[PDB]
């Protein structure tokens, strides 16, 4: 995260850490959805063009820190995975469209203070909150400049853009499955996801039963907090199929 | 590295 | 079931320092 601020604690109880074996690094953010399932960007696993290939065996989950680097010793827990899915229609050639994948956990994990899972939305409640204007939260343990590492989980609020500005920000082709968020040069207020943020959540607080739901997965960027530019969004809801999907199929 | 050590019994929960 | 009801927070009626920027938003 580039201008955020230090997370309160357990103001992120679904944040996730994905952790490399070895060597020990942090490889992205990533969300509990359930005491057995986590979610996170597929370009975290698999990215050819750059030789990127995780397997199950090649990492680690990490859920309840704090820290980014300390093993927090009675407040995180460490798991294997059992299984990665990766959306069969995943982009990874041209725009990253459909930058999601399952992760299912070897055993489930017990909710305490700090791990807590968040909501996944519902049709109705995509269609009130993801709004123009309307902001969300994004957390992660990512750099803190686009050119370092914090000590401590950063949050930064973001206000979703509209589908045109996003449009043309950039050369590449943006899809339904995608949303932007970010300040406008002209709002002088800045902020942005970074590198090792990826493949975390985009939140909002649902102002009607007030509960907190997933709207985006961190997905890519140009930069970070570049003016007139603008962080993109995995869209939670238009992939729940998917997700249902495979959980009904093969899990929790 | 940077990353403080945990223990092989540390992991699955 | 118990989804994003969180356990120092929501769960006993305190609130997070920039959570009213977001319901504002709204």
């Amino acid at each position: 995260i580039v201008e955020g601020s230090d997370a309160e604690i357990g103001m992120s109880p679904w944040q996730v850490m994905l952790f490399r074996k070895s060597p020990q690094e942090l490889l992205c953010g990533a969300s509990l959805i359930s005491d057995r399932w986590v979610l996170t960007a597929a370009h975290c696993l698999l990215y050819p063009p750059w030789d990127k290939n995780f397997t199950e065996n090649d990492l680690l989950v990490r859920i309840g820190k704090h820290s980014r680097t300390r093993y927090e010793r009675n407040i995180e827990k460490i798991s294997m995975l059992e299984k990665i899915y990766i959306h069969p229609r995943y982009n990874w050639r041209e725009n990253l469209d459909r930058d999601i994948a399952l992760m299912k956990l070897k055993k489930p994990v017990a909710f305490s203070d700090y791990i807590h899972p968040v909501c996944l939305p519902d049709r109705e409640t995509a269609a009130s909150l993801l709004q123009a204007g309307y902001k969300g939260r994004v957390t992660g343990w990512g750099n803190l400049k686009e050119t370092g590492q914090p000590s401590v989980l950063q949050v930064v609020n973001l206000p979703i853009v509209e589908r045109p500005v996003c449009k043309d920000s950039t050369r590449i082709r943006i899809t339904d499955n995608m949303f932007c968020a970010g300040y406008k040069p002209d709002e002088g207020k800045r902020g942005d996801a970074c590198e090792g943020d990826s493949g975390g959540p985009f939140v909002m607080k649902s102002p009607f039963n007030n509960r907190w739901y997933q709207m985006g997965i961190v997905s890519w960027g140009e930069g970070c907090d570049r003016d007139g530019k603008y962080g993109f969004y995995t869209h939670v809801f238009r992939l729940k199929k998917w997700i249902q999907k495979v959980i009904d199929q093969f899990g929790e | 590295s940077d990353f403080e050590e945990f223990s092989l019994d540390d992991i699955e929960q | 079931a118990d989804c994003g009801l969180r356990p120092l927070f929501e769960k006993k009626s305190l609130e997070d320092k920039t959570e009213r920027e977001l319901l504002e938003s709204y």
